């Protein structure tokens, strides 16, 4: 159901709709038994849920208890993601419901088209482009509250700061992927990028320093020369 | 042994009754089939030389009534009607078979294919599948839309088969989503057999029927449904044994009479491959597995 860039502009429209994104919900560290075979231990995760025109990010931590003697985990991550999101749709007002939900997975169309049945007129649709979602355990606040919490639990931010008071969602929303294509790419050097100036802080409420428009563009052509260059050195050009 | 007359044959058609068929010349002296089984439901379907458009058909039981052809020049096709005159009716066949205008139903003593593709099947159960309650018998072609197509025009002629659908609420039950669509075997036993179909072998029926308006008519939406059926059966973890032994049975003459040349267009590579090969019951259906591997193995 994925379409083309075409309507890079229907994201941003009037249409209240979220992306949902799965990769975190089911994490583990990979490792050695005494008797010299593997074993997985899960880690807290979370389902990353965004409506791009506003920056509201619906955090849904996933706690480790949630796998507690079940099986074929990374099947059932799929539809406790699609129950939580359903879980949301429904303790929302009605004028606040989505009209469309996009997941940027396809295998879970059909554990959210399941879960929505009670939503008909709510479109569920997959991404076919490429979106760094994943990188979303990089941003140094949502990490922490994810590893830090002792029980499921559903914290809401919003992923722009105050951005919007300055540019438009589409510019937002261009920002925020750059920012998480660098950080999927070279977490290391894009966390660099946005800090080796002390003097350009990251306020209490807000996940991202205070640039001004003018350091704003020059961070976002760092970013861009980051994302070049490991693609330089990745394939050799 | 029962007899279909025939009025006459005024245009070149190739008549089908059952998996027989034999071709019929423009004002051929053809006056009807005799010697038909009794105790089994039939079909004499139709497609005229000049126009292959439009396969169609009559579906009868001998049993409840006399019933014969008759072309209607205004409408342009072979219509089955009931004679309720008795006695005119031996009479008329008494003169055909002693003219001897008549082909023979030409049953094999050793083969019990017909029987096999209708076990389940009965006339009671195909006239509110396809609603006509002024004929004993029912009629059906191959442009006959379902009531599940007309939801996704005219419902007087429809193909009102059971409504199955995997992501419906009929289907799911709130609470268990991930379990229902995984193994439907709630859909299957409650919700169709316990509460819709009452037994299998009303199941069982419909599946079969849909199965062969799919081959005689290639009515699309019969094979739809014909496929839905089978991929409830065979994605649900609990099935009473004799369902899953029958089953494997249907489908294996099934399979067994379909055309060769019409296995690209009438078997779901989809469902097959589902169904023998990652489902609950790839394990249960073993006459159904040898004949499809040996006979189609590229569908799969
Ligand atoms: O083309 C895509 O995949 C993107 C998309 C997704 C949903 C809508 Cl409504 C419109 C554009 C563009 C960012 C993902």
């Amino acid at each position: 159901g994925a379409m083309n860039s075409s309507n890079y502009a229907e994201l941003f429209n009037n249409d209240i709709k979220l992306f949902v994104d799965d990769t975190n919900v089911y994490r583990v560290t990979v490792h050695k038994t005494f008797e010299g075979n593997v074993a997985t231990k899960a880690i807290n995760g979370c389902i990353f849920t965004l409506n791009p025109k506003t920056g509201h990010l619906f955090l849904k931590i996933i706690h480790t208890s949630v796998w507690a003697g079940q099986k074929r985990l990374s099947q059932l991550a799929k539809w406790k993601t699609a129950e939580e999101v359903s879980a949301l749709v429904r303790s929302l007002p009605k004028e606040e419901q989505p009209k469309q939900i996009i997941v940027t997975r396809k295998a879970m169309l059909d554990p959210l088209e399941v879960h929505m049945l009670d939503f008909p007129n709510i479109a569920i649709r997959p991404t076919e482009l490429r979106l760094p979602f994943s990188a979303a355990m990089s941003i140094d606040k949502l990490s922490d509250v994810v590893m830090k919490a002792t029980e499921p639990q559903m914290v809401l931010f919003n992923i722009y700061d105050d951005w919007l008071d300055r540019i438009s969602s589409y510019t937002a929303f261009s920002r925020l992927t750059l920012l998480l294509r660098a950080l999927k790419t070279n977490e290391e050097s894009a966390k660099m990028i946005l800090l080796s100036d002390p003097t350009i802080t990251i306020k209490s409420y807000h996940l991202w320093p205070s640039f001004t428009d003018e350091q704003w563009i020059t961070i976002e052509s760092q970013m861009r020369d980051l994302i070049l260059t490991e693609y330089g050195r990745k394939y050799n050009v | 042994m029962n007899t279909v007359p025939f009025t006459s044959a005024p245009i070149e058609v190739t008549i089908g009754i059952d998996q027989y068929s034999f071709n019929v010349k423009e004002n051929q002296p053809f006056h009807g089939i005799k010697d038909i089984p009794i105790g089994h439901v039939h079909v004499i379907h139709f497609q005229h030389a000049d126009n292959s458009s439009m396969r169609y058909g009559y579906w009868f039981d001998c049993r409840m009534g006399n019933f014969y052809i008759q072309y209607d020049p205004k409408d342009g096709l072979y219509k089955m009607m009931e004679e309720r005159d008795g006695a005119k009716f031996e009479n008329i066949v008494h003169n055909f078979k002693e003219r001897q205008m008549m082909v023979s139903y030409p049953k094999i003593d050793e083969d019990d294919t017909w029987y096999n593709l209708t076990e389940f099947v009965q006339m009671d159960k195909i006239r509110k599948i396809v609603r006509k309650d002024e004929n004993q018998f029912s009629y059906v072609d191959s442009s006959m839309t379902t009531v599940q197509e007309n939801e996704l025009s005219d419902p007087a002629h429809s193909l009102n088969y059971t409504v199955i659908n995997f992501k419906s609420r009929e289907a799911i039950r709130p609470g268990h989503e991930m379990e229902d669509f995984l193994d439907k075997s709630y859909y299957l036993n409650t919700v169709m057999l316990q509460g819709i179909f009452k037994n299998s072998s009303n199941y069982f029926g419909e599946l079969q029927f849909a199965f062969l308006n799919a081959m005689f008519f290639g009515n699309y939406g019969s094979s739809l449904q014909w496929h839905a059926m089978i991929e409830l059966i065979c994605s649900s973890a609990t099935v009473p044994k004799h369902m899953l032994d029958k089953l494997d049975e249907i489908l294996y003459y099934q399979i067994k009479t379909l055309p060769e040349q019409y296995s690209d267009i009438l078997l779901n590579e989809r469902v097959w491959n589902i169904c023998l090969y990652s489902s609950f019951q790839k394990n249960s259906l073993h006459n159904t597995e040898k004949i499809m591997e040996n006979k189609y193995p590229e569908l799969l």
